[PDB]
């Protein structure tokens, strides 16, 4: 729901796509803490955008 | 992680004493299944079924 291609998103530059470069700012974020993890779920994981999915990230 | 696993294994689920260990030649394995490349290539199992006689 939250997190979808970002160019795509309810128009060009989109409502919801500010999150996700906060989300990315902090899972693989320049802090690097080392002590979570992140589990996710979906009935259509082809909407959620590779650099979200990408190891490191979810790997 | 995948070759820890052998010596890693309930209530207790133990982690075994056992420190001589490391990955050998699973990297192959793991690399047939498990990541994703990320720009899709070597599927082609759809197109090729039997090879080429």
């Amino acid at each position: 729901a939250i997190c979808k291609q970002r160019g795509s998103m309810a128009g060009s530059t989109g409502v919801h796509d500010t999150v996700v470069n906060q989300l990315l700012s902090k899972i693989d974020g320049v802090e690097q803490l080392n002590n979570i993890l992140v589990i996710g779920m979906t009935n259509r994981p082809d909407l959620i955008d590779e650099a979200l999915l990408r190891p490191g990230r979810l790997e | 992680s995948t070759a820890m696993n052998r010596h890693i294994i309930v209530d207790m689920e133990k982690a075994e004493s056992l420190q001589v260990t490391r990955g050998d030649f699973l990297a192959s394995l793991e690399n047939d299944i498990k990541p994703a490349f990320g720009t899709n290539q070597e599927d082609y199992a759809s197109y090729i079924m039997n090879g080429i006689i």
